[PDB]
């Protein structure tokens, strides 16, 4: 939108082209984590946790 | 004799199963009888010399190195230039026949059907050609429609006698004006018509001037086109609504591929028609089994092209129904199932492009799935909007508006209308630093340096600090 | 955008039975202006017109016609008349009584 | 705003009127874009 480019300008913030959609608990749950596990596309490469 | 029913493929198999099927030698016939519709209009072509003079204009035309020759002819019954041989044969018995300005024109024009109509001709050239004579055919009935409007029924001529001096002269200046001195009703009547009809007989003598032989015979030429279109068509309904259930039988070999049965069918029927119309009988072979690629090749065409919801190519298809074929092949001589990664064996393709078609493969969900344990809640009361905003976006948005108008109004006039037109704030596009100089015709580094002394003092602690506030990183 | 094809996870689309009843009564038309083109035998001709007479009648209610037309999966398209008679039409549900 | 609501037939021509096109051809989408 117009005047947001003008507030960014006024700061210089960067646009990042990554919009945030990471898994949260949802709300009024809190309970505590205990198995993590990672599945993968098998031409995928393998990241650390996995 | 039935009581009723809707099931229009009932109706459907009812229409076609009152026709016997066909009995062999009765199909040659008709094939003759259709060789019999396409011989009289190449042949009424033929005696035309004005689509005569057409073809050796659009011979010279292709030849003159403007396209190849099967633009103008699918060859003849013959390399190349017996094309050129056969058009100076018949440019020399045509300049021959016109040389005859009645000793050899009819005998002429016998000669050069004959010598023309031989081997072939392009069916393109035939349509626009025919059309042609249908143009003339046009320009005869209108001045038929002319000439009774402004004779019979507006002033009340005997059309019988009318048309009796239009038969034998149908030209001429006495065949309606030696009328106009009858004396009849119609004679002292025809006197504020004269004109009209007058330019109509001028038309047509127009037309004995743009066809050569005589209006009546313009009309007649056309007139054994129509007879042998008949010739045609007739008969061709008998091989079609014969071989309706040819259609119907490889239609049910296709009935779950998403296009339902009567679609199928039809697209079969258009195939069988093409077919038809290119059926060779000179083969002494069985139509059916040209008939059969032929509603094959249609009903798959139709079945690739509107069976989804969402068009994939012909190749996309035939690269999807391989796959199925390689999988349902591969399955038992693996014994589970393939993986995508293990086709790039069986099949040669890049082993990503097998993702992407599988990918493609699956079909949209309706969106009115009943969703498990059968409550009525479907799949469309769980497809949400992700396109409106939240009203905490649009609160947002009108108190940034808010901040940014009472900020603004901390300063200078010229520094809000700069920064009022190098921003889009509340105005039309932005508008260019170029515009800026355009606008005040003043200097741009200077107006660089006006807006970056605008930042300066927007950058103030205690004067933009809510600023950065709305700013949520 | 009253008979969206939004797009699901993964690849996957849902798509409202409206654009199934359309492209349907779409395919049944040019079809038959294809051949009215060719001017094919009367036959071929009335079985079209009655296709395209039971295409269009069922995009508008999809029953008075004994089976009414499936969709891939063997349930009955949602026609457009479907979307206002009853209990699960506009005027019951979405109209009358909101979330 | 408005009084009442109205309801009748609607002529070829009024169907005309409310069509800013004439649908011709069964696509719907592009199935590598989405456009």
């Amino acid at each position: 939108t117009p005047e947001e480019k003008l507030l960014r300008a006024i700061f210089g913030e960067k646009a990042s082209d990554v919009k945030d959609s990471s898994l949260r608990v949802p709300n009024g749950v809190s309970g505590t984590v205990i198995d993590v596990q990672v599945f993968t596309r098998d031409g995928v490469e393998k990241d650390k946790r996995a | 004799e039935i009581g009723r029913t809707t099931d229009p493929v009932r109706m459907y198999m009812r229409e076609m199963g009152t026709v016997e099927l066909l009995t062999r030698e009765g199909e040659i016939d008709i094939a003759k009888r259709i060789e019999d519709g396409i011989n009289q209009v190449q042949c009424s072509v033929a005696e035309y010399p004005e689509a005569i003079t057409y073809l050796l204009e659009q011979y010279d035309r292709v030849e003159a190195e403007e396209a190849r020759l099967s633009d103008l002819i699918t060859g003849f019954v013959d390399d190349p230039e017996l094309a050129r041989e056969k058009f100076a044969e018949l440019r020399a018995q045509y300049v021959v026949t016109r040389d005859t300005i009645h000793a050899t024109a009819q005998e002429e024009i016998l000669k050069l059907s004959e010598v023309f109509k031989q081997f072939r001709l392009v069916p393109k050239q035939f349509d626009y050609l025919v059309n042609s004579m249908r143009v003339m055919m046009d320009r005869v009935r209108t001045q038929e429609r002319l000439i009774m409007k402004l004779c019979v029924e507006q002033c009340k001529m005997p059309k019988k006698n009318f048309i009796t001096l239009f038969t034998g002269n149908e030209t001429s200046d006495t065949w309606f004006n030696a009328a106009i001195a009858m004396n009849k009703p119609w004679s002292e009547k025809l006197h504020d018509v004269s004109e009209e009809v007058h330019r109509a007989l001028q038309k047509l003598q127009q037309i004995e001037e743009e066809t050569g032989l005589t209006i009546e015979q313009v009309k007649d030429i056309n007139r054994r086109m129509s007879i042998g279109e008949a010739k045609a068509r007739r008969a061709k309904k008998e091989m079609v609504e014969a071989n309706l259930r040819l259609v119907i039988s490889i239609a049910k070999k296709y009935t779950n591929r998403g296009l339902q049965f009567l679609d199928l069918i039809q697209e079969g029927n258009i195939g069988l028609m093409k077919a038809v119309d290119k059926f060779e009988y000179r083969r002494g072979y069985k139509f059916s089994t040209y008939a059969t690629w032929w509603i094959r090749q249609a009903i798959t065409r139709s079945i690739a092209d509107q069976a989804r919801t969402i068009r994939i190519p012909v190749h996309m298809i035939e690269t999807i129904n391989k796959l199925n074929r390689i999988s349902r092949q591969m399955l038992q001589e693996m014994g589970r199932e393939p993986t995508p990664e293990e086709l790039a064996e069986r099949m040669l393709m890049p082993e990503d492009k097998i993702r992407k078609v599988l990918k493609i493969a699956k079909e949209p969900i309706s969106m009115e799935t009943p969703i498990g344990d059968d409550e009525d809640s479907h799949l469309g009361d769980f497809i949400e909007d992700t396109t409106l905003e939240l009203p905490l976006d649009s609160a947002t948005t009108e108190s940034l508006r808010a901040a940014t108008h009472d900020v603004l109004a901390g300063l200078t006039a010229r520094e809000a209308k700069v920064l009022r037109m190098r921003f889009g704030i509340d105005m039309n596009t932005d508008y260019t630093l170029e515009e800026v100089g355009k606008q005040f015709d003043v200097t741009r580094e200077r107006i660089r340096q006006i807006e970056a002394k605008a930042l300066r003092k927007l950058r103030h602690p205690s004067r933009s600090e809510v600023l950065r506030s709305f700013l949520d990183d | 955008d009253l008979r969206p094809l939004v797009p699901l996870d993964g690849g996957r689309f849902a798509t409202s039975d409206l654009n199934d009843l359309y492209r349907r009564v779409i395919n049944r038309n040019n079809r038959l202006k294809r051949l009215l083109d060719l001017a094919a035998p009367d036959i071929i001709v009335r079985n079209e017109k009655r296709m395209l007479q039971e295409a269009v009648d069922a995009l508008l209610d999809n029953g008075r016609r004994g089976r009414a037309i499936t969709g891939s999966n063997k349930r009955p398209l949602k026609s457009l008349a479907d979307m206002i008679k009853g209990k699960q039409g506009r005027f019951r549900q979405n109209l009358l009584g909101k979330r | 705003e408005f009084d009442a609501i109205k309801i009748a037939l609607a002529s070829p021509d009024m169907i005309r009127s409310w069509s800013f096109g004439e649908v011709k051809k069964p696509e719907t989408i592009n199935y590598r874009t989405f456009k």
